């Protein structure tokens, strides 16, 4: 998967997620995004995946 | 033919190593019962790269093309050195001296400019085996020494140095000294480069050779205050081969 | 008339907001590419190895200056003299890192400034006027062709020109004292006394003239509207100013005749500069400072020291200092 | 902001050249 | 960079003539006072 | 740089305050 | 302080013996030694190998031995390198040398030992100062 | 974990003795008959691995052997430090008066 | 506390700069009459 396409599904670049007097970059806030930590995948006790 | 230096003086022609006639396409025979040596190398970069530094994320760096912007003073020439022949048939040429070392600065995309010391010194360069005549097809890999593109007498702009100069920041007198130790305290680095040089003309007759070469070596580290970069240079390379 | 007549009656014309003429002709172009040059290069210009030997100083605001550390860099030593146009270097980029903009902008400056003391004269003519204004300027302009040029050529590198930046200016002139002892040289000491005495007869004849204005105001608007523009009269008491001045010193130690006055008021400023600006026009060739190094010593040959002595040592400590990585071998010969 | 700064107020002065040039109050001869 | 050099020899040039022109139009006649 | 970051307001009311005085001054004048 | 015989007294040999010198010699061989040599040797240094001074100290350890009248007048007329193992006459101006250096070709035997006593009188008035370079200026 | 490599060499013998694996060629004046002829040699055949194999040094002559005993008491050796040797360094060393 | 910098330039001049263009208009309103 690349990046790039990791990174749109984040809702850090979601537009709608800001403030009036929050000003500046995106990267003011989250930061400055380095690497994709990877996809996580969670799991119960009894191996079921879960979301 | 034979110019002379008012033919030349200004052109940037002194710059440019020697070459030899598309029809160059001898060899040169080497008789292992004889001595030989290397009585002139020029060698001419003609492109340098740097590999860029890929972000955290990474995937891989490339090579990236780069600005000259210290103009015609980028050749080595008048190295001399013997030419072994090993008993496995190889050549070694053995570097003893020579004009092996240019400070040359490059300059990236976004206006970081790279300096380096493009340079062969010490540098001990080996064919194949059983090399029984100088060819179109031969190649030498050789390995260099790269010092410290300062040496240890140079002071930076706030009168630091290795072997002169102020030990600490004299201008922040109460600072703690512990943010600015890797400036403080001067680095001489000595490092390793590689580089081939693959024969594709030949006067026989002369012992002249010329051809291409590729290097890789590390760029300045500012006598360690930062790391340096790789670089690669490409250019071409004239050798005459005198008997010793 | 025909073209040619129309265009060199616009040129000359005294109806000019600004008056152009032949010599404006040449300064015009020559300022714009200079001024242009220098605020963009002053603001955003990248580091410039002045000395020749890879180590580049920073001189623009963009790169971590102000406004009195920031200049435009001397072109480098490796450069030397020679000519070093833009369509000489093979990039923009080694144009900037070899220092190509001081070039260009202090010839364009000193032809501009040549065309500007020119330009005094010209209108000068068209107006009917005696032409020697242009003669005081001269002491200016003469005074920047020795920083800019003359300078540079007695050393053989426009690297040691004269910076174009607040702090420059300062280097070079801490490095000259050290290569030259210019304090100790009588050109500039007649330098120093053309611009205080200079500053001294302004301020007196400022003083003197404003001390006898005649009364034509009331106390509460200013004096200056006791005079009108292109009035016959005049509106100060210059023999009453003698009268002040005659008794501050004595009779004839004052100046009764205004065109005198204001001769020497010319001539004063005028010739210090000249002299200061032919001070570094000849130390430009080594001729320098007077030299009283161990000049006094005692019966047995100890050296007494003089304060001559204790400049030596200021000086010394600005040459083995400065350029620190420049030099390999123990004289410094330009 | 200190680059912005700088460069602002040498902008101020040259537009203060142009006024006090071109817009001065016209010497008169009264 | 060859581009650069020619139209600048080039301005350079003209403006050269201009100044050489004009002084040689009579410059001595162009004063308020007398036509010689 | 790691300049003052009071600089900058020092700087723009340096200039702000005394140059609106002036201001004030002249205009008032050219109303009369 | 003044300019007296024991000031004036240095070694004319090895052997220790001495001689003394008159305040005219002494002003002799600083006339001769700045018409001759002061354009490379000025304070006692050697501008065009630094290196090698004119400290009694460094003549001390030359071979064959200067630190005495004699071994410099020898100099003055045969220079040798420091260790004594080769000759520089055609490099140094010197007696030998005479054609190619001419400010040496009318200097008398006495103009020698004047300059060889100015050479080992002066470090005794001047100290540290003489063949110490610009630190001691 | 960082150190000025030539300061540290002033506490080793370098800071007492003439290392003639390091000292710039300038110091052997202070020593009789050492400079220039021998100290060329000890420096053209420069890292030895004791003080003593500088006797060994090809075609030495028997009063040059003898200058180098009377003198070996003022040698040492350390190893070769690449700040001191490089650039040609052991010759001129930007040091003059 | 840990308060956005700009906040104090830009309240000096959202007061100053409407301000100072009143006053102007009000001096040289009263030299009128
Ligand atoms: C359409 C106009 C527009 C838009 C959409 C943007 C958008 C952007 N700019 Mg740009 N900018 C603009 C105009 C614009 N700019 C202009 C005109 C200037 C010159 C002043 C600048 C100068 C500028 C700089 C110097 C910087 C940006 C930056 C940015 C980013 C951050 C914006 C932020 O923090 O908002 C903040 C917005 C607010 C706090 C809302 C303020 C609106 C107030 C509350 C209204 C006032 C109400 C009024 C008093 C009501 C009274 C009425 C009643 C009395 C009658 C963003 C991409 C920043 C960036 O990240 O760039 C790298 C940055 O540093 N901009
Ligand atoms: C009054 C106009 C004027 C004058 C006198 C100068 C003067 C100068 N300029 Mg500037 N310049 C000007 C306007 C002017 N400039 C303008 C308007 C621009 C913007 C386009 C520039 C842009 C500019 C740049 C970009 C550079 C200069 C440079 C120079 C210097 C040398 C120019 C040169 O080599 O030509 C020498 C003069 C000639 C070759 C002509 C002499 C006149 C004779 C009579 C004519 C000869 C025939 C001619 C060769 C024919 C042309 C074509 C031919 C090659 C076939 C000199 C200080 C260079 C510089 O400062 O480098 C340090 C430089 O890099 N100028
Ligand atoms: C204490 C006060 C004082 C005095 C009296 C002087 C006097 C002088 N200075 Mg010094 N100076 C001073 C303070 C002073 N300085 C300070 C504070 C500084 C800064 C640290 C300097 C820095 C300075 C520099 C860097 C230089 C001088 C120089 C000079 C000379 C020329 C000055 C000149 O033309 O003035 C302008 C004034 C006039 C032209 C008016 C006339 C003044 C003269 C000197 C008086 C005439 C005396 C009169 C003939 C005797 C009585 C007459 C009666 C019988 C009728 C003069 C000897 C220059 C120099 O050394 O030349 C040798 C020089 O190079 N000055
Ligand atoms: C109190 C101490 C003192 C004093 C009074 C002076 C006085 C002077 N010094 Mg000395 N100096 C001193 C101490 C002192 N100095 C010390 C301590 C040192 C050693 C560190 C020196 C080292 C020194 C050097 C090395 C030099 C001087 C020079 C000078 C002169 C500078 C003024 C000048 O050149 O005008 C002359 C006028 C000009 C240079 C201006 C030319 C203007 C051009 C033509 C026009 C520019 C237009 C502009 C760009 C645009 C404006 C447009 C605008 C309206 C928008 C003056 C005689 C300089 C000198 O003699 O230069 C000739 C010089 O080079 N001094
Ligand atoms: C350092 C001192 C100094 C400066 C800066 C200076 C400046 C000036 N003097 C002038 C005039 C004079 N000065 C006079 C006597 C004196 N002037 C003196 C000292 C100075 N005079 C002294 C000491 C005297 C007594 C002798 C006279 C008699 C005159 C005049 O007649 C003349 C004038 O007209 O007075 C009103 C003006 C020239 C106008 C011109 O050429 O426009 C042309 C150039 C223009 C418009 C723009 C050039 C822009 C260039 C390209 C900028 C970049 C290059 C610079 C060299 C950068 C320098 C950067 C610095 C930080 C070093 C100008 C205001
Ligand atoms: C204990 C006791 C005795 C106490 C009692 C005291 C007492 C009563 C004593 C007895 C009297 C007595 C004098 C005793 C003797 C003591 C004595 C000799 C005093 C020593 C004083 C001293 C040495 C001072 C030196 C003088 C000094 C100030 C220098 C003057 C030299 C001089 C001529 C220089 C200036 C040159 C000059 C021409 C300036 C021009 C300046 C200038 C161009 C101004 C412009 C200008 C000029 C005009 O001209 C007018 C017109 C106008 C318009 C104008 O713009
Ligand atoms: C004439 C001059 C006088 C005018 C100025 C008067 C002062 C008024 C200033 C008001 C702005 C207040 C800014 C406060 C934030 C600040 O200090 O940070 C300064 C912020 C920038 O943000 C800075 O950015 C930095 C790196 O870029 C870092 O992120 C800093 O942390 C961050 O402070 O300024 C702005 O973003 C400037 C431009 C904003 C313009 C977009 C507005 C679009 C909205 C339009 C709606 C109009 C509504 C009209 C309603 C009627
Ligand atoms: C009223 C309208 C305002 C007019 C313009 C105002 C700006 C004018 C300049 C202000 C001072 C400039 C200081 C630089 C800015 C700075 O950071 O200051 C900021 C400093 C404050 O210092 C701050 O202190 C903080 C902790 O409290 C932190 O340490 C900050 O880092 C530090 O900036 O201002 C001063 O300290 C106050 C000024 C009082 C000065 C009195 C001494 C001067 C008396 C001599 C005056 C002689 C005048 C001679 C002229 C003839
Ligand atoms: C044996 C040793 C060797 C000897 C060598 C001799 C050298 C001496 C050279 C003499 C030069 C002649 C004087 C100069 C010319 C002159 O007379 O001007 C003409 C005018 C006429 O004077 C005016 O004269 C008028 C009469 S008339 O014009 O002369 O006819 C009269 O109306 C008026 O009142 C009066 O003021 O002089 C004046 O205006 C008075 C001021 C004089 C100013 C001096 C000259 C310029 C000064 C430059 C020096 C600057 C110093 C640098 C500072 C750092
Ligand atoms: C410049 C060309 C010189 C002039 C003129 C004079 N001397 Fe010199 N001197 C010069 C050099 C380059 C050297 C080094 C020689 C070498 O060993 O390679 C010297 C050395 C001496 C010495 C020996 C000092 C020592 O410490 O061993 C002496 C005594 C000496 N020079 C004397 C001398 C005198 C008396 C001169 C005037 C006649 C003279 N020198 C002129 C360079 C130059
Ligand atoms: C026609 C005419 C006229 C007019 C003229 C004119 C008006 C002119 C103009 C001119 C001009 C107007 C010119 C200008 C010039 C410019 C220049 C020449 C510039 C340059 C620049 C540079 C080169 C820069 C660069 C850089 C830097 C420095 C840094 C950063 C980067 C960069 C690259 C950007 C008159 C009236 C006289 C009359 C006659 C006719
Ligand atoms: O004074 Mn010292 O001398 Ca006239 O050059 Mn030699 O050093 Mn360097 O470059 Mn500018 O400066
Ligand atoms: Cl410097
Ligand atoms: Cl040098």
């Amino acid at each position: 998967i690349p990046e790039k396409l990791a990174f749109y599904d984040y809702i850090g670049n979601n537009p709608a997620k800001g403030g009036l007097f929050r000003t500046g970059p995106m990267n003011k806030g989250d930061g400055i995004a380095q690497a994709w930590k990877g996809h996580a995948v969670f799991r119960n006790k009894e191996g079921e995946e879960l979301f | 033919q034979t110019l002379t230096y008012d033919d030349i003086v200004g052109t940037g022609l002194a710059n440019k190593c020697p070459t030899l006639d598309d029809t160059a396409r001898g060899a040169y025979p080497i008789d292992s019962s004889q001595t030989y040596r290397i009585a002139r190398l020029c060698l001419q970069p003609t492109t340098f790269l740097v590999k860029e530094e890929p972000k955290n994320k990474r995937q891989e760096a490339e090579f990236v093309p780069t600005k000259l912007v210290t103009r015609e003073t980028t050749s080595l020439d008048q190295i001399q050195g013997e030419l072994k022949v090993n008993s496995d048939g190889s050549l070694t040429f053995v570097e003893e001296d020579g004009i092996d070392f240019q400070p040359v600065t490059v300059q990236m995309a976004g206006g970081e400019r790279i300096p380096l010391l493009f340079t062969v010194k010490n540098l001990v360069a080996s064919t194949q085996p059983n090399v029984t005549s100088i060819t179109t097809s031969t190649d030498f890999k050789g390995e260099f020494n790269v010092p410290s593109y300062r040496t240890a007498n140079f002071l930076d702009p706030k009168g630091r140095g290795l072997a002169s100069g102020y030990d600490s920041a004299i201008a922040l007198p109460q600072a703690k000294e512990e943010e600015l130790a890797r400036a403080n305290v001067k680095r001489f680095s000595l490092t390793k480069g590689q580089i081939s040089l693959n024969v594709a003309k030949v006067d026989g007759r002369t012992g002249e050779i010329a051809g291409t070469f590729e290097s890789e070596q590390l760029s300045d580290d500012d006598m360690g205050a930062h790391e340096p970069h790789e670089v690669k240079i490409q250019g071409v390379f004239y050798a005459s081969i005198e008997p010793a | 008339a025909n073209l040619w007549e129309r265009f060199c009656n616009w040129v000359t014309s005294t109806d000019n907001r600004l008056y152009v003429g032949w010599f404006g002709v040449i300064m015009i172009p020559t300022l714009l590419a200079a001024t242009i040059c220098f605020v963009i290069a002053f603001i955003a210009a990248p580091p410039v190895d002045i000395d020749g030997i890879r180590e580049p100083v920073s001189g623009s605001l963009l790169y971590g200056n102000n406004i009195i550390t920031g200049a435009v860099v001397p072109s480098s030593n490796a450069i030397g003299l020679h000519f070093y146009p833009i369509w000489e270097a093979a990039s923009l980029d080694e144009w900037l890192y070899n220092g190509g903009p001081y070039q260009l902008i202090i010839f364009h400056f000193l032809l501009g400034a040549s065309c500007y003391m020119g330009r005094q004269w010209e209108l000068s003519y068209r107006l009917g006027m005696r032409p020697w204004i242009c003669v005081a300027y001269s002491a200016p302009l003469a005074s920047a062709f020795a920083v800019f040029l003359i300078y540079p050529i007695g050393q053989g590198s426009f690297s040691d020109g004269m910076p174009l930046g607040i702090s420059g200016t300062f280097n070079f002139m801490i490095v000259f004292q050290a290569e030259h002892n210019i304090l100790m040289h009588p050109f500039h000491q007649l330098g120093v006394a053309g611009v205080f005495g200079g500053a001294l007869f302004c301020a007196m004849h400022g003083s003197l003239v404003t001390s006898s204005l005649i009364r034509e105001t009331t106390e509460t608007e200013s004096a200056n509207y006791g005079y009108k523009f292109g009035q016959e009269e005049e509106t100060y008491n210059i023999v009453a100013a003698h009268g002040y001045f005659g008794r501050l010193i004595f009779q004839y130690a004052s100046f009764n005749n205004s065109r005198s006055l204001h001769f020497f008021l010319a001539a004063w400023p005028v010739v210090g500069v000249w002299f200061t600006a032919l001070g570094i026009s000849t130390m430009a060739f080594n001729l320098n400072g007077f030299n009283f190094n161990h000049s006094v010593i005692d019966a047995k040959g100890n050296v007494i020291n003089t304060w001559a002595d204790i400049i030596n040592r200021a000086n010394l400590g600005m040459e083995v200092m400065h350029e620190r990585n420049a030099h390999n071998f123990p004289l410094d010969l330009a | 902001m200190e680059t912005i700064t700088y460069v602002f107020i040498f902008a101020c002065i040259i537009a203060l050249f142009f006024f006090a040039i071109f817009f001065r109050e016209p010497p008169r001869i009264t | 960079m060859e581009t650069l050099k020619i139209t600048v020899y080039i301005v350079v040039t003209f403006f050269v003539l201009l100044f050489v022109f004009g002084f040689l139009s009579g410059d001595p006649a162009r004063n308020p006072k007398r036509k010689d | 740089m790691e300049v003052n970051q009071l600089g900058l307001i020092a700087t723009a009311l340096f200039v702000l305050v005394p140059s609106v005085f002036l201001i004030i001054l002249y205009v008032q004048t050219e109303s009369q | 302080a003044e300019l007296t015989p024991e000031v004036l007294t240095v070694p004319l040999n090895s052997e220790g013996k001495t001689i003394t010198l008159t305040e005219k010699q002494y002003l002799e061989g600083k006339r001769l030694f700045q018409y001759a040599c002061a354009s490379c040797h000025v304070g006692g240094i050697t501008k065009t190998n630094p290196s090698l001074d004119l400290r009694t100290e460094t003549l001390a350890l030359a071979t064959p031995p200067r630190d005495n009248i004699e071994g410099l007048v020898d100099y003055m007329k045969n220079p040798t390198t420091y260790d004594g193992e080769q000759e520089i006459a055609e490099v140094h101006p010197s007696l030998r040398s005479a054609d190619i250096f001419p400010k040496m070709r009318n200097l008398t035997e006495k103009d020698l030992v004047a300059i060889a006593g100015h050479i080992l009188v002066e470090p005794k008035i001047l100290g540290d100062k003489w063949g110490g370079g610009k630190v001691y200026y | 974990e960082l150190v000025n490599v030539v300061d540290e060499k002033l506490g080793t013998a370098y800071g007492e003795k003439i290392d003639l694996n390091n000292t710039n060629i300038a110091a052997f004046i202070q020593y009789r008959g050492l400079y220039p002829t021998l100290a060329k040699l000890i420096v053209k055949n420069a890292p030895y691995e004791s003080v003593e194999d500088v006797l060994n040094i090809p075609g030495l002559t028997e009063r040059q052997k003898q200058i180098l005993r009377e003198n070996l008491e003022h040698f040492t050796v350390t190893e070769v430090e690449t700040a001191l040797v490089e650039g040609g360094d052991r010759y001129n060393n930007g040091l003059y008066k």
